[PDB]
């Protein structure tokens, strides 16, 4: 499933590069760890390939994916609970899921909000983190260069 | 966990710190390491201390 | 404290470690402590002594 050099995606930290399949044993049991580093936090993560899907590392997302979320990003009709605390906790859990469809839903909903109202410091940071990880995900999904991916994401928001 | 304290160079020399009232210092870098027991990871960084 | 309240599979030692009480302890040692004394240099002998 996993090979070296794979630009693999990992919640919540976006995509990452695998560096080696580490044979670091524990209790005489040579688990096949995999050293895996991101660019933003500058941290290296080692995960056993057995429960790699349990912790939820997941391959880079193909084309069905792009328009799928685009279609989610171009989806109309989206409304939220009126109290904003439920809204905040709900889409906070949606970002905590780390699924690309839900992250795209969060960023397009928050884009429709701050395009309209002008929101909040916490909601601005809520947009900023999700935008960063979604831009990194699409920029390694289509493999088209973080700034250029920012520009094409700003292209698809105006629709 | 923590490991490996390590300095950089100083950020400004002695006379410049004494003139411009800066404290003559140097940064601390500490390799931290977060480990979850149940799933099993390490989270290693280089934290500005 | 925030090892519990933070959600698991989300956090990192960048998000755990707070360096503000660390740097404050050093600054309140070198400033305002009766052993962090002011350098008494009116000649090299008292500077040494």
């Amino acid at each position: 499933i996993f090979k070296v050099g794979d630009t693999v995606v990992y919640p919540h930290h976006g995509a990452a590069l695998v560096e080696a399949i580490e044979t670091r044993t524990i209790k005489g049991e040579q688990k096949e760890y995999l050293v895996l580093k991101v660019a933003q936090g500058d941290l290296t993560v080692r995960v056993p390939a057995e429960n790699a899907e349990y912790v939820g590392v997941r391959d880079v997302v193909g084309q069905e994916g792009l328009d799928k979320v685009f279609q989610v990003l171009r989806a109309p009709h989206t409304e939220e609970p009126t109290n904003w605390s439920r809204r905040y906790k709900a889409n906070l859990e949606k970002l905590a899921s780390g699924d690309v469809n839900k992250v795209a839903e969060v960023v397009r909903d928050l884009w429709r909000r701050d395009q309209e109202r002008g929101l909040s410091a916490g909601e601005k940071r809520m947009l900023a983190k999700a935008r960063q990880i979604l831009v990194g995900e699409l920029a390694l999904a289509e493999s088209t260069d973080d700034a250029k991916a920012e520009t094409i994401l700003d292209e698809v928001l105006a629709a | 966990s923590f490991s490996d304290p390590r300095f950089d160079d100083v950020k400004a020399p002695v006379d410049e710190c004494k003139d411009k009232d800066m404290t003559y210092a140097a940064p601390l870098f500490v390799t931290a390491e977060f480990i979850n027991n149940n799933t099993g990871e390490i989270k290693s960084q280089t934290v500005f201390m | 404290e925030r090892m519990t309240t933070q959600d698991v599979e989300a956090i990192t030692p960048q998000t755990l470690i707070n360096i503000r009480p660390v740097v404050a302890a050093i600054k309140e040692f070198f400033g305002t402590s009766q052993l962090s004394q002011f350098m008494d240099q009116n000649n090299p002998l008292s500077g040494l002594t």
